């Protein structure tokens, strides 16, 4: 009985962990978009600096 | 030798040339920036560094 419980818990635990990776990837997409927007802002600031 | 009626015409030319070098420096601009009207420093951001 103990082994069955562990096996169930491990698989389910494994099944939830994939979800954590998915959440990280989702955050990364948004973060990547933010970074892209930021790169443009820095370039614009450099252009803006000239007298 | 030059008469004073000569010097009047030469002065008319000289004042017109000086009005012209006052005009072409007073109102000349690259992107709305009077280059010769006033003295100042234009700083160029030539690098990613500050």
């Amino acid at each position: 009985n103990r082994f069955t419980a562990n096996i169930k818990g491990l698989t389910q635990a494994s099944r939830n962990a994939n979800d954590g990776i998915s959440i990280a990837q989702t955050t990364e997409g948004a973060l990547n978009e933010i970074n892209n927007n930021l790169q443009r802002v820095r370039e614009l600031a450099v252009q803006s600096a000239n007298s | 030798t030059n008469s004073q009626s000569d010097l009047d015409s030469i002065q008319a030319e000289i004042t017109q040339r000086l009005n012209e070098i006052d005009r072409v420096s007073g109102q000349t601009q690259f992107n709305g920036v009077k280059v010769l009207a006033q003295d100042n420093t234009l700083t160029i951001q030539v690098g990613a560094n500050d």
